[PDB]
């Protein structure tokens, strides 16, 4: 079938994280920082029973192995905040040709001194300064939450076109902030109700914010 | 074994052919290179394994060639589902390195942004801070510049930007910039302006407001 990984993790600087990857060939562990490329942590083949690492992580990574492989990263720093994937590259045979890649869903690991906190949902209210011709813009500022991620919809999903939910930024306080905007006809600002639905599952915070002009 | 991919950002139209180069600083053993594709919010999909050999489900449009220190991934005819980031990856007798990736964006007509500005909400002001948001909506190309001005004083280092992925319909980009002030600093001034520079703009566009 597939590869299943353990859930997301929040760790403080200097501690350790153990990420699991259960199977339904070598097992490779790679990671990706937000908005960054792919970085190979290591690999473990059960034939020998010995894993190979990267010289960058050689001191503090341990890969080992019920059909489950574990990757433990020690002395965690902020640079290690990333999504971690396990992967198996298996060879298939059909039509006498030999290829297939299997990935886990990924495990978000956030290294930070910050404590988990739900966001504040402020309105980005429409005005004469946020209308071009007949189209106005309005949104929601989802500020000061931790950790990633947060989901935003509009009108319980009924409003999808013209929607732009931007990637969050990491503020200097260690808390994330995001904005979700939408453009609607300006003639509707008084007649149509617009609500952003914000869900921050890590803190189990749910907010429905009605955005009105003035 | 550092891997350098080229070009950085490839801007083509659906129906043209795409050529992506991966140049290494060594030998890459022999038949130990792979090409993966990645779409925003998904895990990488192995496109080509072992330089030449294809992967299951990968159409015939994708082709891997080259050897030694120069390799190439070719897409015969680009379809809308082919625009993403592409990585090359060597896994032979090395600490297994990756390339930095190349972005395949849909080329389209230069489109200027729609610039809006949002003052802080009274709730946030009651909370103690103040955020002023500037929105550049549906522009192309991705490169754009914003500058904050509080009472004609240029703001430096107290704002943060974010850009959307390329829109699947009109192939544009959007950007939001947040300027963060204290409530006291916000109430000390009046004119808050967002100045925008983009290729599609004949003039830099200023969206401003006054407190009140």
């Amino acid at each position: 079938l597939q590869l299943v990984q353990s859930g997301a993790e929040v760790r403080k600087p200097g501690s350790s994280v153990k990420v699991s990857c259960k199977a339904s060939e070598v097992i490779s562990w790679v990671r990706q920082a937000p908005g960054e490329g792919l970085e190979w942590l290591g690999v473990f083949i059960p034939m020998f029973g010995i894993a190979d690492y990267a010289q960058k992580f050689h001191g503090r990574v341990t890969i080992s192995a019920t059909s489950t492989t574990y990757m433990e990263l020690s002395s965690l720093r902020s640079e290690d905040t990333a999504i971690y994937y396990c992967a198996k590259v298996l060879q298939v045979g059909r039509n006498l040709v030999v290829p297939l890649d299997l990935w886990g869903q990924g495990t978000l690991v956030t290294v930070s001194s910050a404590s988990t906190k739900g966001p504040s949902v402020f309105p980005l209210a429409p005005s004469s300064k946020s209308t071009s011709g007949g189209t106005a813009a309005l949104g929601c500022l989802v500020k000061d939450y931790f950790p990633e991620p947060v989901t935003v919809s509009w009108n319980s999903g009924a409003l999808t076109s013209g929607v732009h939910t931007f990637p969050a930024v990491l503020q200097s306080s260690g808390l994330y902030s995001l904005s979700s905007v939408v453009t609607v006809p300006s003639s509707s600002l008084g007649t149509q109700t617009y609500i952003c639905n914000v869900n921050h599952k890590p803190s189990n915070t749910k907010v429905d914010k009605k955005v009105e002009p003035k | 074994i550092v891997l350098t991919q080229s070009p950085g950002i490839l801007s083509l139209s659906p129906g043209e052919r795409a050529t992506l180069s991966c140049r290494a600083s060594r030998t890459i053993s022999r038949t130990h290179l792979a090409w993966y594709q990645q779409k925003p919010g998904q895990a990488p999909r192995l496109l080509i394994y072992g330089v030449s050999s294809r992967a299951i489900g990968i159409p015939d449009r994708f082709s891997g060639s080259g050897s030694g220190a120069d390799f190439t991934l070719t897409i015969s005819r680009l379809e809308p589902e082919d625009f993403a980031v592409y990585y090359c990856h060597q896994y032979g007798n090395s600490p297994q390195t990756f390339g930095q990736g190349t972005k395949l964006e849909i080329k389209r007509t230069v489109a200027a942004p729609s610039v809006f500005i949002f003052p802080p909400s009274d709730e946030q002001l009651k909370s103690g801070t103040a955020s002023v948001v500037c929105l550049l909506n549906n522009f192309y190309p991705r490169e754009a510049k914003v500058q904050w001005k509080v009472d004609n004083a240029l703001q430096s280092g107290n704002s943060q930007e974010s850009v959307t992925e390329q829109d699947s319909k009109d192939s544009t980009y959007s950007l939001s910039s947040t300027l963060t002030l204290s409530k006291a600093d916000y109430e000390k001034h009046k004119v808050y302006a967002c100045e925008v520079t983009h290729q599609g703009l004949s003039s830099p566009v200023t969206k401003s407001f006054n407190r009140g």
